[PDB]
């Protein structure tokens, strides 16, 4: 139960990017996937699960209309966009792998450090 | 709503003292810790119970609404970032001093 | 044999009873579901026998009083000349109401008493 | 003192059994036994879980299982996965007219077909395939079955029983004040719904709210209105069917031209009767919350093409009905008209590896049925936004199994009691 | 009244019925569903039928036994009902079968016997 | 325990009786197992109806009319023969009797009290 | 030419292991069930049978 | 131990009907039968 994360990216403001997500150690439909997000010197940030079997998204207000959520299936890589970037959206994004009804986290991704 | 507070912020504890942190928040809370540039790790997953593989000397301790997390026999290694979080919302952690 | 007093009278087929009562118990599912229906039929038929106080009994004599409105015929014709089929149709139509004084009337009450008694 | 038996009792036990039915079809009717008495049990309490309850899984595995067996001795497709040529008929661009080479009864010879198919069924390669040609192996559905839902009953085996909650205001958990008891359940008709449940039971005293744990934003709501909302829908083209000789005694069912003008299918709603039952919602909701929140409502967020719109099957064909319209609203503290798309390749139960093709029917295809629920997301992060949400059928059941729970009967006792055994 | 109808009556007032319950105790998918149902409820049935003939209380709805025990029965019998009694006492019912068993019974067989 | 005193003599043995009595009762795993119960209560029903037959209903022990091959003494017999020798030598002659107490001697008695009441 | 039901019907062989030779089969009841027999020889198809 | 192992390649069914692919795979001297063909 690992999961991979893609590399780090720099852009400008008002652009789009990728960082996918991608977990091959278990069955992956019967667990929820989760985002966070954190500042330096700060705590994280949620930002939204996804639902591996039909892929409905949930996001806060605050995100809501900037980023959407979607995996693709293999005969199971979730990916993540942000649709208008700002000064202030240079953050540390985490996937997350919910367990049980306690929202507890047990596996967590290498992280991917975006700057605006 | 949720109402969560952290009030140990920052802590100066020497090596092999026991020193206890103190979380107010309502429903299931979960202590996780986080070293400087690297991801959080699952150390108490229900405020009560131990998750497998983490040192037997990790527990916490649930008192109506307050949660303690209790440590004994510091270790070098063991001076990192602790916070509490409950469903979405997380607060900030308290750093520990050598 | 099997169904060898079938024609004779009352009388000689009560002396028989134990011939009937120990025959009582694709090509795989068949099997089966025969198997399984005889068990159901025989544990019924012994149930409705055991709840009126006649566990264990093929002769049993109960303390229900016989009207007759649902019967009436001399003894002495009933159990020399007819037959137990033809009194199978006769007293069909009110077997239910019997069984169902049966149930609670000759057991239950004297089933308190005993407890009580004892 | 001393102790006596007792060999009749009135003592239940939590426990799970398998349940019979009791009452062509693709779940198989006929093979269940015809089927009454309800017995009111007094000054009993009992505690319900219908988050927990196990009649759930039970009816969803015999409900697959039905249907598995139902798709068994149809027609397999396997021929059909071919390189179509697909054109333009002339709700633009959603049809296409596609012919290719298919097999006859003869081994060595072929035969040139075309049929109309949807856009949502081809994909491109002017060369177009079906979806399924790389994931999933395509079987028709046999025309003599028929969809429609059939009332079906849950019974339980002898020595076992069935209690119900007759609780008005009952949520989903918490002791019934009144108990009673039966031995066969309602009538539950199968209906396949992702955010409007139709054909369902109406509450009696008002509109009732019921999530597993209200604060988990993870978890789905469940809404059961109190007087039903009636739609309508409708699909105006006139369908010509055909027949082609795929092999020796095999029949593909293809669809001919279409008599008259093409025309969108719709679903038409009354706007007053919804814009009422959304207050007696918010109302509901509004218990929950803080009286000063205001609700909010919008449509799904995202998904598949089953999440995002409401799904259901209407007199055989499939409809997906886009309800942006009825949840788009704002509250503090004439008639809708709802498109549809229609698709014919159905990958249902949420299987990645068995498809199946519906074949066409011709006329026009009516419907009117009534909406009795709602199941909605809550997003989390003094306002709050619910979104309509499904996909998994097991609350669909939970809906309806909320009530009912199975017990063991266990009648051996030894109670005290002043007497001995001469 | 029918068919667990005195679950709520006192346990005196529903020692009177004992018959309305002990009569329904006996009596492709849903082709294999229902033989598993039929042969399961004769199982049940038997095994308590042979419980009960073992004690020596075969054909008996109210029996008498040869076992000696607060709980003054006039609180038992006019205060409580059978579940309350259920959860009271189920823990001491597996000593007071085995009790049962062969305290009372096999040694009525042994001087029946030694008798003629 | 169960079986347990095959070796005692049938004295010593038929003070055990509950213990083997209560162990009769107790796709392709799925159809060897359905098979095993219905037999299990087959030959359970069986063995019941036998015993009721002859007027032994919820009895280990009984006693019964017909008179009593074998040449023993009942010392002999009981003391140091164990059940199953006794099995092995008589199962020539069990048929005799089985058709003996049911056909008249229990027939009978049903009678007598029907006659008597 | 062709086969007479390429057009109606598929074929499967008649697997020459087995034999087609009938042999007499019993239908027998199960257990509180029996067969009744009429042993007339002028025996009309309906009607009582004075030798069952 | 030279020749226990064969580099066999051959032509395979597609998805499609129409077309068809070129494939490979690595046998054992011990799967294959002569009829290098
Ligand atoms: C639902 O979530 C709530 C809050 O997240 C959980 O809170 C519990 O509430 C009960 C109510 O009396 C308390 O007794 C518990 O102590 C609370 N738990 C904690 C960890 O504080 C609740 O457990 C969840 N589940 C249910 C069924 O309510
Ligand atoms: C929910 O409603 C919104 C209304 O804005 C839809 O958003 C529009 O979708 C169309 C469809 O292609 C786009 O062309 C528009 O650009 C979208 N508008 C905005 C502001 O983004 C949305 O598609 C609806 N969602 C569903 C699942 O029906
Ligand atoms: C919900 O109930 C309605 C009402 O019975 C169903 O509509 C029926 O559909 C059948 C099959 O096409 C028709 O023969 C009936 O005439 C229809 N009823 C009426 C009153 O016209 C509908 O199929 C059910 N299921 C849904 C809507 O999924
Ligand atoms: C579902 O319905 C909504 C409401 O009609 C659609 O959103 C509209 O899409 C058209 C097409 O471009 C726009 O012109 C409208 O402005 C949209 N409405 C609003 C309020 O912005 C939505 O596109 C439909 N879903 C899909 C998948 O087409
Ligand atoms: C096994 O044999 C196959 C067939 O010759 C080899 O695959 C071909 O290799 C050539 C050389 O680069 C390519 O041009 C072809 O396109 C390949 N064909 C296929 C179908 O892959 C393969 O390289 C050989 N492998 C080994 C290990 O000897
Ligand atoms: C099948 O083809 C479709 C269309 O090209 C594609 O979206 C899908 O991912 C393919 N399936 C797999 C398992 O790659
Ligand atoms: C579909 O295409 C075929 C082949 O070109 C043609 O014969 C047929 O008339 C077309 N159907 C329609 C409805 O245009
Ligand atoms: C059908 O087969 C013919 C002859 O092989 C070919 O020319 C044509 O492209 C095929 N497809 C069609 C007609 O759609
Ligand atoms: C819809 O509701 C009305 C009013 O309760 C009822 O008369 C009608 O039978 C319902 N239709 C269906 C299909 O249940
Ligand atoms: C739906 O409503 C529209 C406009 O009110 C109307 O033109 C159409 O005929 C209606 N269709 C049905 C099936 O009621
Ligand atoms: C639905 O159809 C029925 C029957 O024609 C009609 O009475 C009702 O008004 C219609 N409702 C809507 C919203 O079109
Ligand atoms: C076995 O035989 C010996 C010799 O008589 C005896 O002492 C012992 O009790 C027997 N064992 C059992 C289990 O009966
Ligand atoms: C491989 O095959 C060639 C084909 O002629 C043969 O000459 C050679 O000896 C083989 N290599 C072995 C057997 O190691
Ligand atoms: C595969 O097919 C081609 C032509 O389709 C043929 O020439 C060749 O011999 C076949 N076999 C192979 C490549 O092993």
């Amino acid at each position: 139960v690992q999961l991979l994360q893609s590399g780090a990216a720099v852009t400008k403001p008002g652009a789009s990017v990728r960082v996918s997500c991608e977990a091959s150690g278990y069955n992956i439909r019967d667990y929820f996937i989760h985002w966070w997000r954190q500042a330096p010197g700060q705590g994280l940030q949620w930002v939204g699960w996804i639902n591996p079997k039909t892929g409905q998204p949930n996001n806060p207000r605050q995100f809501q209309g900037r980023v959407s959520l979607t995996r693709h299936a293999s005969w199971f890589s979730f990916y993540m966009d942000l649709k208008a970037l700002r000064s202030d959206d240079t953050a540390v994004y985490f996937c997350a792998r919910q367990r049980s009804d306690y929202w507890d986290f047990d596996v967590w991704g290498s992280g991917t450090q975006v700057t605006v | 709503d949720i109402q969560m507070t952290q009030s140990p912020s920052s802590l100066s504890a020497s090596v092999g003292d026991t020193v206890t942190i103190t979380c107010q928040a309502n429903g299931y809370l979960n202590w996780y810790q986080q070293r400087r540039g690297k991801a959080p790790k699952l150390l108490i997953y229900d405020g009560s119970k131990l998750e497998r593989g983490v040192p037997s000397r990790f527990s916490g301790r649930r008192w109506g609404q307050e949660y303690n997390l209790t440590i004994n026999n510091l270790q070098p290694e063991d001076i990192a970032t602790y916070f509490c979080q409950v469903y979405e919302f997380v607060v900030p952690g308290t750093r520990l001093d050598l | 044999g099997f169904l060898g007093a079938a024609g004779s009278t009352m009388g000689a087929a009560s002396m028989t009873l134990t011939v009937q009562a120990r025959n009582l118990l694709v090509w795989g599912i068949k099997q089966l579901q025969a198997r399984v229906l005889a068990v159901e039929r025989y544990l019924r038929d012994q149930q409705l026998l055991g709840i009126w106080g006649c566990s264990g009994k093929l002769i049993c004599c109960t303390n229900v009083p016989w009207n007759s409105s649902w019967s009436n015929r001399n003894l002495s014709e009933i159990w020399d000349n007819m037959t137990w089929l033809q009194w199978d149709k006769e007293i069909s139509n009110y077997t239910q109401i019997i069984y169902g004084l049966l149930e609670e009337s000759q057991n239950q009450q004297e089933k308190n008493e005993q407890d009580l008694l004892a | 003192l001393w102790v006596t038996v007792y060999y009749g009792v009135p003592v239940w036990k939590d426990a799970e059994t398998t349940l019979f039915c009791a009452s062509h079809n693709v779940w198989a009717t006929h093979a269940c036994v015809p089927t009454p008495q309800e017995i009111h049990l007094e000054n009993v309490t009992e505690e319900f879980n219908m988050w927990k309850n196990n009649m759930v899984e039970q009816m969803h595995t015999d409900i697959i299982s039905l249907w598995d067996q139902s798709l068994k001795p149809c027609v397999k497709l396997t021929p059909l996965c071919v390189t179509l040529q697909c054109t333009n008929v002339t709700m633009r661009g959603e049809l296409k007219n596609c012919s290719f080479n298919m097999t006859t009864e003869l081994r060595d010879k072929k035969q040139k077909v075309y049929s109309l198919f949807y856009r949502l069924d081809v994909v491109q390669i002017k060369e177009y395939r079906l979806i399924n040609c790389n994931t999933s192996a395509i079987t028709q559905a046999c025309p003599k079955v028929s969809f429609e839902p059939i009332p079906i009953h849950y019974c339980a085996p002898a020595g076992f029983a069935i209690l119900k909650c007759k609780d008005k205001k009952f949520n989903g958990t918490g002791p019934c004040p009144s108990v009673s008891t039966v031995q066969c359940t309602h009538g539950i008709k199968p209906v396949v719904s992702t955010q409007l449940l139709l054909n369902g039971s109406l509450a009696e005293e008002e509109v009732m709210i019921r999530s597993e744990n209200i604060t988990n934003n993870a978890k789905n709501i469940l809404v059961q209105f109190n007087t039903p909302v009636q739609i309508n829908c409708t699909r105006p083209n006139n369908n010509t069917r055909k027949s082609i000789r795929i092999g020796p005694g095999q029949a593909f069912y293809a669809t001919g031209d279409i008599i008259g003008d093409i025309r969108q299918a719709h679903c038409n709603v009354s706007k007053a009767t919804w814009n009422e039952t959304l207050g007696k919602v918010v109302k509901q909701l509004r218990k929950h919350f803080g009286n000063n929140t205001i609700i909010r409502f919008a449509n799904s967020s995202g998904g598949d093409l089953e999440v995002t719109t409401h799904s259901f099957n209407c007199g055989g064909e499939f409809f997906y009905c886009n309800t942006s319209g009825l949840f788009n609203s704002t509250w503090i503290s004439d008639s809708i008209t709802l498109p549809c798309r229609i698709k014919q390749i159905i990958n249902m139960w949420q299987r990645i590896g068995q498809a199946m093709y519906a074949p066409p029917i011709q006329g026009v295809i009516r419907c009117v049925s009534n909406i009795t629920g709602l199941i909605l997301t809550r997003d989390g992060g003094t306002t709050e936004t619910f979104r309509p949400g499904g996909g998994d059928m097991r609350d669909n059941w939970r809906s309806e199994l909320y009530k009912y729970k199975v017990v063991k009967i266990e009648p051996l006792g030894v109670a005290p009691t002043r007497c001995k055994r001469r």
